Order: C-alpha cells, then sequence, then structure tokens
C-alpha cells in the first residue's frame, strides 16, 4: 500500500522516490488579510487658510 | 541390398511398417498486483496518478 505519509513535515510520498517531492503541497487562499486606516479625530476639526 | 526386387512367382516378400510420434504442451498462470490507500490519491501532486 503506497501511502501518501506527510510531505510537509518532511516525509516524501511512497510514489515520488528518489529526488522527487509533491509539488502542489497547499493552497494560496490569495485573499490577504489587511488592516484599515486608524480612526482621526483631531484632523477633520480644522479649518483652512490659503497661502 | 535393400531394394523391392520382386520376382515373376511373387509370394509373401518385402513388407513394410509405418510409425507415428505425438508432441505436447501445457499452459501455465502469470499475475501480479499493485496497491493504493485512498488518501495516496487524494492527497496527491497529480491528478491522474491511477
Amino acid at each position: 500500500m503506497l501511502n501518501y505519509n506527510a510531505p510537509i513535515d518532511g516525509q516524501k510520498s511512497s510514489i515520488d522516490g528518489a529526488g522527487s517531492d509533491q509539488m502542489n503541497t497547499f493552497y494560496w487562499l490569495k485573499k490577504a488579510i489587511i488592516q484599515a486606516r486608524k480612526d482621526q479625530y483631531f484632523m477633520p476639526l480644522a479649518s483652512v487658510t490659503n497661502m | 541390398s535393400k531394394l523391392p526386387l520382386l520376382t515373376e512367382n511373387g509370394g509373401r516378400v518385402n513388407r513394410v511398417g509405418f510409425t507415428r510420434l505425438s508432441r505436447e504442451g501445457s499452459i501455465h498462470k502469470f499475475g501480479f498486483f499493485y496497491e493504493f490507500t485512498q488518501e495516496s490519491l487524494d492527497f496527491d501532486s497529480d491528478d491522474q496518478l491511477k
């Protein structure tokens, strides 16, 4: 029984012999987890005087 | 020496015989098998491993 073992942790899969290993070992979700702008007081309470 | 020289009075002379042989041949069996676990086909880099 050729078993998948665990390529991520180092154990090569059985069918992948000699110098070979699995070449799609995870999934990129491609949806980055980003942060938004910090809440801004002070700034919107301001009048402007053109120069 | 062994020519079928037949005379004119005939008779029981020059008698021969016949034989036959036989051949033979048998049948054998061959076969082999391989094994796989479902994970080793589901979780794998290549699609059509089978």
